[PDB]
């Protein structure tokens, strides 16, 4: 992945014009690299959405509503 | 004939389990459906902390 993206970005030194198929491996290492170093997040609650009684708060859980926050 | 009260307590014992044992699901039934219907946080027991 490196190296290809190096060759890319240096070609134009030597003024010479990348073929489909380097332009496809290319794509295909980059893409790669990249869904290896992919990460998501989670949508935390909200801050003042209230928890239920089901949770049993003041004795199993000391706040009746969620942080959300770090 | 169970001179010796350390042989009439076994006797109860065994008693006991054996009255214990096949009247256990029906009084489970019983108490877990009062506790659904009264405890304030009783209807969501059996899951109380998950996440």
């Amino acid at each position: 992945a490196v190296g290809y993206q190096l060759l890319l970005r240096m070609l134009s030194d030597y003024s010479l014009e990348p073929t489909p198929q380097v332009l496809s491996n290319a794509q295909r290492s980059y893409d790669a690299l990249m869904t290896d170093t992919l990460v998501v997040p989670s949508m935390r609650r909200r801050g003042d959405f209230p928890v239920g009684q089901g949770n049993k708060y003041d004795v199993f859980t000391s706040d009746r509503y969620y942080p959300g926050d770090l | 004939m169970a001179e010796t009260l350390e042989k009439k307590h076994e006797r109860i014992m065994l008693r006991f389990d054996r009255a214990y044992s096949p009247q256990k699901e029906v009084r489970e039934k019983c108490i877990e459906a009062t506790r659904f219907a009264r405890v304030p946080g009783g209807q969501w027991e059996g899951a109380t902390a998950a996440g």
